[PDB]
């Protein structure tokens, strides 16, 4: 894995790769690492695959029960804390999860929470999580400004995953883009690295290390 | 977590046209010490099933008691206990297979390898294997321990697939089993000369043979062999 | 030791190397120069096990300087890099191997081309447009994949390098106390004093 | 710390009608970090081609070593070494380091100049020769390559057809291995012409 | 591996399967495990593949030099002595398990050698992962005073037992017959009972299927 | 110390068509270098047009299939004989597997059938419950051999349109049941050649709206 | 292994089973564990087959060279050469050897050499895994100055019991008789000795 | 986590805590506040194992806030510190102990005196004029031994604290991304925004 | 330990040495390893002294309670109770027990229970560290339907050899005779048995 999500002028961008690994064996190239909890909440998946898939869909069930009981959509803080308190109960048992709870509510505004399997829970504007997080940080940090346009922000997220997909051996497949606004999340397509790399190389003039 | 102490070696078996044959030697080994020589490792259940057991003997004796108790329990409130509602080989097997897998799942296994041979009520031959891990499988020929390595190759020359079963008589099948037992005596360091053999036929029923011996052995060429 | 970078541009090779020397819970020095001049147009930066690094660098330096005097001629960067690789390739199957990773930046005067070689302690050599050793590469490679162009100037290369150092200072766990930058071109080797 | 899977890579070779093909990927990494996308693993000494997978320092060392040995061979014999003879030289040299071996998976390919017969061969790290009519595979995606070659291959393929078969074998095998890929090269070898093609493959 | 050796009337026969493995993968489907030490002394090898090849060549080389030195045809006991002393010296680290057989002026012989350097004598022997499957057949069907044709049948049957029942053995059966007063006949692929069936489909691709970036002529000449 | 796991070998394969789906698996069962059975089926009809296989450790595999079959039964009892959809069956299986997250079922599971639009469906699982719908999946010992072949021949990966300069990809299209069975048979014969734990026989279960049909084919027994 | 050597009135007799094991598999059921190092000096081999074989070959070489220079060696001399090899290489060897020989001056002699490499001259000796089961029997039944037929029976009955209880022992019972008359090889098959 | 300091002066207690949250080779956050307000005149800083720290701090916070509501009264710093110690003293002999070290800075309104308590994960409590947890103490204790006086003002205390941070930034191996400083006095708790 | 139990014409006799060891030190040279679980049901104890003692005490309690309700228990019943404890607690026990008893219907009976917890009914049984050295002797010399004097000699000679070779066995030879007549305790000192 490589997953990122950053806050900016026009809301939140969330971008993930789609590769699954079993050692050096490429298990899948078409995995969904973003889970749509509700029209205003997203969850990213990094680490152990069943762990992420099982507990994040479980998280969605707890969020649904909240809005049934409280007649109100759960806050990003409360949603993230349900998940962090859960994994803390399993601390030491060997769960492997690197997650980001992204979403919008009225009281909070656009919010991102990093939650991992040691029980670390952090609010923040920028996070990159997974085996290729460093590669994504390299591109994202060096190009990030708060005043990015929706168009430029979408691309930077896409380009940052591509950067990690290229260098990190345990990342790749395709890029899944999302954009979170006050009106909810919007899906911005699946982008296969097979075509996206050459399209980016040609148009951007980057990736000069590769034989053109 | 166990370690086996007093142990039994190979159990071998095969199908033939009208039924099944099964055999196992009468030894209870204590490591390299050939401690006990009067051990029966074939245990009949009713008049239509024989259970052959290898591995730990204390665990074998426990399984004996379970089968003994199963016959008693089946007879309770059962007017057809000796007819339509008698214990089938398939019932006895599934029961053991359940126990074996439950015990391995509790990290406290019955340290055995088991072959259930018999004939079903509709005349069909039954032959299936189960071990300490709860692993199960069926085949025209089945064998445990060294038997798997040495007996199966010989028995598979007689019955290589399903279509070879109707073509195999009880005379041919028993001859192959007795031959295999001799080969095991030559080559298995924890085997004995004395053994038991059982035949379960759909017509003649259960024939249990005790106190058999390996015979017609080739040892004479030994005199010609000198040094290394 | 820890951070050593390298960038080859149109007309020069730029090497950046961290100044910190740490041991236990103390930064013993913050002005350390992790490099040796092998010849007038060849520079080698190094990083790895304490002691091994300097001992190896100076040993190579002595050998190249000996060759220069003997033949009254400067070895090509390619030739020096192959010599260094072979020494490390011997080393790895010794009783106690040199645990040193190096970058060799040089200007080939016959070809009029800059050259950057990355060699690890196993003796694994590769020519690259940009290189790094240790954890640095996990940030800089992807960054350079994006921002690097082959026809850049030395000034453009230094700005590209500043972008790397800023990213490392932001995301690396350890304080490496900045870097010493050196440029290798047709006119030889010189140090950038204000970085 | 398993020498054969630190750097990563793959090589494959095939025979056709009066021709042979040998192909390799271009990746060199340090475990998860991809470092170089230009690292070729196929070399040649005269008309005999050698591919080498495994630990990259040994790949380089052995190339240099066999160049050394084939150059002295040619000076003393006054002729180019043949694939069958070179195969024996590789085996001797690897077994010389029996209890401190080079962590490699070499593959010889070429056409005998005298008989005109296509020839391929593979080795383990310790020198055991694996000769084959059809194909040889090597590297971190050897399982993948075995599966591709065993299904896709047919005998007596024409050079142009053989190129498609070997290229598809390598590409699809590489895409299922994390440590292989990042570009690829294919050599098509006829009796007295050799074509080298760089393949377009996914760069992840 | 599965390898056997069987003695008969006027000589000795050895046989072997042709599978080579790396883990669960079949590396070679038709490798040669029968090795010539001298013209009339052949060796079947199991264990580490390179070790059986190297040790048999080294001793074979020294046997040829010895035969030229003494002006005599080499003896099986010489190969046996040289092999076991070599293997013992390496305390089992050279993983060669060999069945040594042949004919010489003394007569016909059959031995086995283990990696640690112990040697056995016998009329019928089997080594390798499928030695138990083979030995089962040998123990069942072997008798004193076998003919040539009977011994070949018994030997190939013992290898077949390994081929079918042992996962470490497969493919074909190689045989080598060493009779007294005659040339040794090496029967490569004596049986081939594992031919691959016709594939359901041809996977010949349309020309141009593979995307190419660059082309170039390679220079092989001087 | 007692080791509760074992490896029973074999390999399985699932392919989905437009109005059908196949789940294939070899019939060989092994431990170490011994063959336990040449015909021991591990692809099962579980009812509601769902076929299932759990390959790896057979004791765990049988246990899982047994539990899922029972899950289908109680689904009918508790929800008025409602048909269990393939997507619902997949999620249920995730909970069965993840239930033993800290003492896992050592199996790679594949199920196949039709989705609620009548289109072919294949779902695949890791040992602890992670799952994903695909057109294509191989599982088990020889998965690494077969899977890349499927990427190439089912999803047309790395295949471009001839003469388009590697710019236009080969278009995706569904395969006929005749074409899919050809690929399955070739996949297994290829895997049997190079993997020692694969062979003996091939059993394919085909699933259409009409029901579940079977087909059997011989494989090499070495 | 079960092995033994017994002195008697006319000389000495060596005895051994014929089983070689690799684990619980019997690699050779007709092994010859009685080996000649000199005309009338033989030894019984127990422990590692490879080690005992390599030792016996070196001893046979030493005694052949001894004979070329100084004539027939004593049985004590042979035992000393075995000891020297076993003691000096104790860290790398697993060999329990019984040396038995016939002189005309010294008559029958038996020397046993355990794992350590120590030497022990005895009237009779037993060794190998199967010997543990017959210490009681052999002690109660051994007498000095037995006849040939009595000694053959003593060995046959002893090894029969050792074979019966030890799984690592079996096959045929080989024996070698060393007297002034010469060297005689004897063999005894299961059908005879099992029902003693 | 890593650096947490504390200084008690004449009329206040000053707590300094590092802002970095690092995990592997990445600084995930550089603005982290490693503290919780237990009551209006009691502040607790913390450092240790990931997850455990915040989970423990908030758990204590909840308990003290519960007491405050129940009794409509603020517990003394001494009382809070004894409660915290006992919780850690229980913890250490649990199945999975809290691996958290804390500093408790408070102003006792009844005594009109500032109080600083240092408690480690074993439950080892000490009242101090100045305190630190982790490797920080190996530099700051000796420094404060020299420069500290008991009758110092809050401003003098902040300058004394700046002297500590400068020394840590100079000699510590890791980049801890500066500190968040907070002052506890008679008027409650407030944060220094420009440090 | 060396221990044994032997059935004969009139009933059964138990036999044992008297040595208890903590390493190579003899903690007790006059130990009583023959213990009463019922009037005419006794057992020989080998293995851990603490384990066998704790087991024997529980069995004695079970059979006393059995007798209160159902009268005299069979020897088989006693062996079953021993088995139940040994089998179910096999992971935590090191106990090799021989059970011997006299019924009037069943006469003399011997049941041996090794480490695993399996039961084996035999004509005679041997156990303990020193038993290894007398398998050969006991097999060759045992006969069914022996007299009292013959059986006493058989046990005395057997344990004498076991003691002679096993360092973990020694002291006096205790015996317990179980017949219709009653219970008789016998003792035999070194000065007698050593020179047999
Ligand atoms: C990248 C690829 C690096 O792994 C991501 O972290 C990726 C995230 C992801 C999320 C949702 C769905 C698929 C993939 N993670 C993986 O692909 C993951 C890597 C991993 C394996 C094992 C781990 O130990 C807990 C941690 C991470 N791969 C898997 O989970 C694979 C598919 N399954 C297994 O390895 C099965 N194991 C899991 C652990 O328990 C034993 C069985
Ligand atoms: C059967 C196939 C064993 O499965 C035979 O013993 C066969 C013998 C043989 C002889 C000549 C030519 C071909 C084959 N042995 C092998 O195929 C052998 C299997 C084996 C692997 C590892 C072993 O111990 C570590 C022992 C036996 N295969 C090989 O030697 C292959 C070619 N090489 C390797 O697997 C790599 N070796 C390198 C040396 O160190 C051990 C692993
Ligand atoms: C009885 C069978 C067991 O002790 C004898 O001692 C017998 C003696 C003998 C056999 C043949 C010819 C002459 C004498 N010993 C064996 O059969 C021996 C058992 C043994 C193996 C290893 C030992 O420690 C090194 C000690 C005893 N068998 C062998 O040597 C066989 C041929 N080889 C192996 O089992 C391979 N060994 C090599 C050493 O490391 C363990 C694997
Ligand atoms: C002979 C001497 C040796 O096996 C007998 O088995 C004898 C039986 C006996 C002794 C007294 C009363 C009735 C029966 N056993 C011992 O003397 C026994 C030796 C032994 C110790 C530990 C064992 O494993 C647990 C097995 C055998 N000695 C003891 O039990 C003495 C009293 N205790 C110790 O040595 C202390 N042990 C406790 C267990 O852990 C090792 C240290
Ligand atoms: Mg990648
Ligand atoms: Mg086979
Ligand atoms: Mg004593």
């Amino acid at each position: 894995t490589t997953t990122l999500a950053f806050r900016f002028q026009g809301g939140i961008i969330v971008a993930v790769d789609s590769r699954a690994t079993a050692g050096n064996w490429v298990a899948s190239q078409t995995v969904k690492k973003v889970i749509e909890i509700n029209p205003f909440l997203l969850g990213t998946a990094a680490g152990g695959a069943a762990d992420c898939q099982f507990w994040e869909t479980w998280l969605g069930s707890q969020c649904r029960l909240h809005e049934l009981r409280e007649k109100e959509r759960i806050s990003v803080a409360a949603a993230s804390k349900i998940l962090s308190n859960l994994v803390y109960q399993y601390k030491g048992a060997g769960l492997s999860m690197g997650t980001m709870i992204c979403g919008y509510t009225r009281k909070e505004g656009p919010t991102i929470y990093y939650v991992d399997s040691d029980g670390t829970r952090l609010k923040g504007d920028i996070f990159c999580v997974g085996s290729g997080q460093t590669f994504a940080y390299g591109v994202l940090d060096s190009n990030y400004k708060w005043d990015l346009s929706v168009e430029d922000a979408l691309y930077l997220g896409k380009r940052s995953i591509l950067a990690a997909a290229h260098r990190d051996a345990y990342s790749g497949g395709s890029v899944n883009l999302y954009h979170v606004t006050e009106d909810g999340w919007i899906y911005h397509g699946n982008h296969d690295v097979g075509e996206l790399f050459w399209k980016v190389k040609e148009e951007e003039g980057s990736f000069n290390n590769v034989i053109g | 977590t166990q370690q086996p102490i007093v142990t039994g070696t190979s159990v071998i078996s095969m199908k033939y046209d009208n039924g099944v044959i099964i055999a196992a030697d009468n030894l209870g080994s204590y490591g390299s010490l050939l401690r006990f020589n009067g051990v029966e490792r074939l245990i009949p259940v009713g008049d239509n099933t024989v259970v052959g057991i290898s591995g730990d003997i204390s665990d074998m004796q426990h399984i004996e008691r379970l089968l003994k108790d199963l016959v008693t329990e089946n007879a309770y409130d059962n007017p057809l206990a000796d007819a339509e509602e008698a214990l089938e080989p398939s019932y006895i097997f599934e029961y053991l297979a359940t126990v074996m897998y439950q015990r391995r799942s509790k990290m406290n296994p019955l340290w055995n390898a088991i072959i259930v041979a018999g004939v079903q009520s509709n005349g069909d031959q039954f032959l299936r294997y189960v071990n300490l891990l709860g692993v199960t499988y069926s085949s025209p020929t089945l064998a445990t321990g060294f038997g798997a390595h040495m007996a199966n190759p010989l028995l598979r020359k007689v019955v290589d697939r399903e279509s070879d079963i109707p073509k195999t008589t009880v005379q041919v099948a028993e001859e192959a089993i007795v031959n295999a037992m001799r080969v095991l005596y030559y080559r298995d360091a924890r085997s004995s000369r004395n053994f038991s053999l059982a035949i379960i036929d759909k017509n003649t029923g259960l024939t249990f043979k005790k106190n058999l011996q390996v015979e017609n052995m080739k040892w004479d060429f030994a005199k010609d062999i000198k040094g290394y | 030791m820890d951070i050593i970078l390298g960038i080859r541009v149109q007309d020069s090779v730029i090497l950046a190397s961290s100044k910190a020397v740490t041991r236990g819970i103390s930064v013993l020095k913050d002005s350390d120069d992790k490099t040796r001049q092998l010849s007038p147009h060849t520079l080698m930066s190094f990083a790895g096990e304490a002691g091994d690094t300097v001992q190896f660098a100076e040993y190579i330096q002595a050998n190249i300087q000996l060759y220069s005097i003997r033949e009254d001629y400067e070895l090509s960067p390619q030739a020096v890099s192959s010599f260094v690789r072979q020494e490390l390739a011997k080393s790895i199957r010794s009783r106690r191997p040199y645990q040193v990773n190096v970058l060799i930046g040089g200007y080939d005067k016959k070809k009029n081309k800059p050259e950057l070689y990355q060699i690890d302690y196993l003796g694994t050599k590769v020519e690259l447009p940009y290189g790094a050793h240790g954890y640095s590469g996990f940030y800089t490679f992807s960054l350079l994949d994006h921002h690097y162009r082959p026809d850049m100037t030395t000034e453009e290369g230094l700005d590209l390098l500043k972008l790397c150092v800023q990213e490392l200072e932001k995301r690396m766990p350890m304080d490496f106390k900045g870097v010493i930058v050196k440029i290798v071109d047709k006119d030889g080797i010189r140090q950038v004093d204000d970085f | 710390s398993d020498p054969s899977s630190i750097n990563g890579g793959i090589v494959v070779a095939m025979t056709g009608k009066d021709c042979v093909a040998i192909a390799c990927d271009l990746r060199l990494g340090s475990q998860s970090l991809g470092v170089s996308n230009k690292f070729e693993k196929i070399f040649h000494y005269g008309h005999v081609f050698l591919g080498i997978t495994g630990l990259a320092t040994d790949v380089t060392t052995l190339n240099e070593m066999f160049r050394y040995k084939t150059n002295l061979y040619k000076l003393k014999e006054e002729r180019a070494i043949e694939p069958e003879t070179f195969t024996q030289l590789v085996s001797s040299s690897l077994y010389e380091r029996r209890f401190g071996p080079y962590f490699v998976g070499p593959v010889v390919a070429g056409i005998n100049s005298k008989s005109g017969k296509p020839f391929i061969a593979g080795f383990d790290l310790i020198g055991c020769i694996d000769e084959a009519k059809d194909f040889i595979v090597s590297g971190t995606a050897s399982d993948q390559l075995f599966g591709m070659c065993e299904s896709l291959y047919e005998p007596n393929l024409e050079p142009e057809d053989l190129f498609e078969t070997i290229s598809q074998a390598l590409l699809n095998a590489a895409d299922r291995d994390a440590l292989s890929g990042w570009g690829a090269v294919v050599y098509i070898i006829k009796k007295d012409e050799v074509v080298k093609r760089y393949l377009k493959m996914r760069q992840d | 591996t599965t390898i056997v050796g069987v003695k008969f009337n006027n000589g000795v026969v050895i046989a072997a399967d042709t599978r080579s493995t790396q883990g669960p993968i079949v590396a070679d489907k038709n490798c040669a495990k029968l090795h010539r030490i001298s013209p009339k002394i052949w060796c079947a090898g199991a264990g580490t593949a390179a070790d059986t090849e190297a040790v048999t060549q080294l001793i074979g080389s020294n046997i040829e030099l010895h035969s030229l030195y003494t002006s005599r045809e080499p003896r099986v006991v010489s190969a046996l002595q040289m092999l076991k002393q070599h293997l013992f010296k390496y305390q089992g680290h050279i993983g060669a398990y060999l069945i040594v057989a042949g004919v010489d002026p003394t007569g016909s012989h059959l031995f086995s050698i283990h990696a640690h350097g112990s040697t056995d004598v016998g009329y019928y022997l089997s080594l390798g992962s499928g030695s138990l499957a083979a030995m089962a057949v040998l123990e069942s069907h072997w008798k004193q005073d076998l003919t040539k044709e009977e011994a070949i049948k018994l030997a190939s049957d013992a290898i077949q037992a390994g081929i079918w029942n042992d996962l470490g053995s497969g493919s074909n059966v190689d045989v080598c017959v060493m009779e007294i007063g005659k040339d040794a006949e090496y029967l490569r692929n004596y049986l081939t009972p594992n031919v691959r069936e016709e594939k359901q489909k041809s996977y010949k691709f349309p020309r141009g299927t593979t995307a190419v970036l660059k082309e170039s002529i390679v220079n092989i000449c001087d | 110390q007692f080791n509760p796991y074992g490896d029973n070998g074999g390999t399985i394969l699932g392919i989905a068509g437009e109005d059908f789906a196949v789940l294939a698996g070899d019939t060989r069962n092994i431990t170490d270098y011994s063959i336990n059975s040449r015909y021991e089926p591990k692809v099962f009809d579980c009812g509601d047009n769902i076929v299932m296989s759990a390959n790896g450790f057979a004791a765990d595999g049988d246990a899982l299939v047994k539990r899922f079959k029972n899950s289908v039964k109680w689904y009918h009892f508790d929800h008025n004989d409602k048909k269990l959809s393939i997507n619902s069956a997949a999620r249920n299986i995730q909970h069965l597997l993840y239930g033993k997250r800290f003492f896992p079922y050592y199996v790679h599971t594949i199920i196949a059938g039709l989705d609620e639009d009548g289109k072919g469906a294949v779902y695949s699982f890791d040992p602890v419950g992670s799952y994903e719908r695909e057109q294509c999946r191989a599982g088990g010992a020889a998965a690494s051999l077969i899977m890349p072949f499927l990427d190439n021949q089912v999803n047309f990966k790395n295949q471009y349109e001839p003469g388009t300069n590697g710019k236009v990809k080969k278009p995706l299209k569904y395969l006929s049941v005749e074409e899919v069975i050809k690929l399955v048979r070739d996949s297994f014969t290829s895997a049997t050649e190079r993997h020692i734990q694969v062979g003996d026989g091939l059993e394919i279960l085909i699933v259409t709206k009409d029901g579940v049909r079977k087909e059997f084919y011989e494989l090499k027994r070495d | 292994t079960s092995i033994m050597a017994v002195t008697f009135k006319d000389g000495v007799i060596l005895g051994a089973d014929s089983r070689t094991t690799t684990g619980a598999y019997i690699a050779n059921r007709v092994t010859d564990k009685l080996t000649r190092v000199h005309d009338k000096i033989w030894c019984c081999r127990s422990g590692s087959a490879a080690d005992t074989q390599a030792i016996a070959d070196i001893v046979q070489y030493h005694l052949e060279l001894y004979t070329s220079q100084y004539g027939t060696p004593s049985t004590e001399t042979a035992a000393s050469v075995f000891k020297e090899l076993c003691y000096e290489n104790k860290d790398n060897l697993t060999a329990g050897i019984i040396v038995a020989g016939y002189d005309d001056k010294n008559k029958g002699e038996v020397y046993t050499i355990p794992l350590g490499g120590s030497v022990h001259k005895l009237p009779y000796a037993i060794a190998g895994s199967g010997s543990t089961f017959i210490y009681g029997y052999c002690d109660k039944n051994f007498r000095e100055n037995m006849s040939k037929e009595e000694t053959v029976d003593f060995i046959k009955h002893s090894l029969s019991q050792a074979i019966k209880w030890d799984g690592s022992s079996g096959g045929v019972i080989r024996m070698v008789v060393l007297t002034a008359a010469g060297v005689e090889r004897l063999i005894f098959y299961p059908d005879e000795y099992e029902q003693l």
